[PDB]
């Protein structure tokens, strides 16, 4: 299997009141 | 006269994120017309009047317009040594082209002892030769090919 | 003669095994320099 | 009762009645296969099975 | 060859380490989720498989 | 209509404690 793998076990967590999940 | 956009195909800087600072970027280009053109009969284009000249090569880098405060937070994280980026070649490979003589049937292979820790399959195919040179200098004016490589 | 039983052999004329060397100098004994190309 | 266009090419009758047809097999021991699904049920009397 | 010595350097080059969301700082993993829709970082980091 | 339904039930492709 000639292939790649990337950061994927974490997802777009956004609400239906903001397209951006904040950062502290 | 032509105008073309040519991408970076090298598997370490074609998807890299590059932080603030000044860098020196250079990449060299090939003006051999048997390596940058293709033919439909595979006829040599250096026994024909094909030629090329380059006048002006620009670099166009397209910047995402960060908010400054968010930008510096992003930079600080990726200046930590635990958040180092990491890439692998898609065809992660080592290429060995063993010659097959004309009308040969059998092709032995000699590989000196190596570690085979973290090895994956063999993959193989048969090429075709006798014309054009190999990568490393991309010229040799006794050319004889120009078709699909 | 050569053999008809005694081991697990095989016949071909020039013995070669190598790999890929780089750069120019791949052709000699071919029609001369042409540079930007002419018939 | 059905009605169809006249055709004089010879015909007889086809209908498909959809039903469950679940077959399930157990294996209890080495080299024993056993099927449990009675298909076409009924069987009572004493004459021809 | 010898006794193992390639194993710590496969946890460094991510040939057999841990998950990307687990070797990165939780601040950068929070950032990468928050911005996913318009500035994907996902492809910059290897994830191992074995 | 039609029928016939069937149903099936970290990094590294396996790890389990499935026994009798």
């Amino acid at each position: 299997d000639i292939n790649f793998s990337s950061l994927a076990p974490r997802h777009g967590t956004r609400p239906f009141m903001g397209t951006w999940s904040d950062i502290g | 006269p032509f105008h073309i956009q040519v991408p970076q195909k090298f598997f370490a800087i074609k998807s890299l994120l590059l932080l603030p600072g000044s860098y020196t970027y250079e990449w060299n280009f090939r003006k051999d017309v048997n390596m940058i053109l293709q033919s439909s009969l595979g006829n040599d284009l250096r026994t024909d009047g094909a030629s090329i000249s380059f006048t002006s090569i620009n670099l166009y880098a397209t910047f995402f317009p960060m908010a400054h405060n968010t930008a510096s937070t992003l930079e600080a994280m990726l200046r930590n040594d635990t958040n180092d980026q990491s890439f692998n070649d898609y065809l992660s490979a080592a290429n060995m082209l063993y010659p097959i003589p004309a009308n040969a049937t059998n092709v032995p292979i000699s590989i000196p002892s190596r570690n085979w820790a973290a090895f994956r399959g063999w993959s193989f195919t048969r090429l075709k030769t006798k014309e054009t040179p190999s990568l490393g200098s991309g010229f040799d004016p006794y050319f004889v090919y120009s078709g699909s490589i | 003669m050569s053999g008809s039983g005694s081991f697990e052999g095989g016949v071909f004329s020039p013995y070669l095994t190598g790999r890929l060397p780089s750069w120019a100098g791949v052709r000699q004994n071919v029609m001369g320099s042409t540079v930007d190309g002419r018939p | 009762n059905f009605e169809v266009d006249p055709m004089d090419e010879s015909t007889l009758l086809y209908v498909v009645f959809e039903v469950f047809d679940v077959v399930r097999v157990h294996q209890p021991h080495r080299g024993v296969i056993e099927a449990v699904y009675l298909r076409t049920p009924f069987s009572a009397g004493n004459a021809t099975t | 060859m010898a006794t193992p010595s390639m194993l710590p350097q496969w946890a460094y080059m991510h040939i057999a380490g841990q998950d990307a969301s687990e070797y990165l700082s939780p601040g950068l993993v929070q950032f990468a989720r928050a911005t996913d829709t318009y500035f994907s970082l996902g492809n910059k980091f290897r994830n191992p498989t074995v």
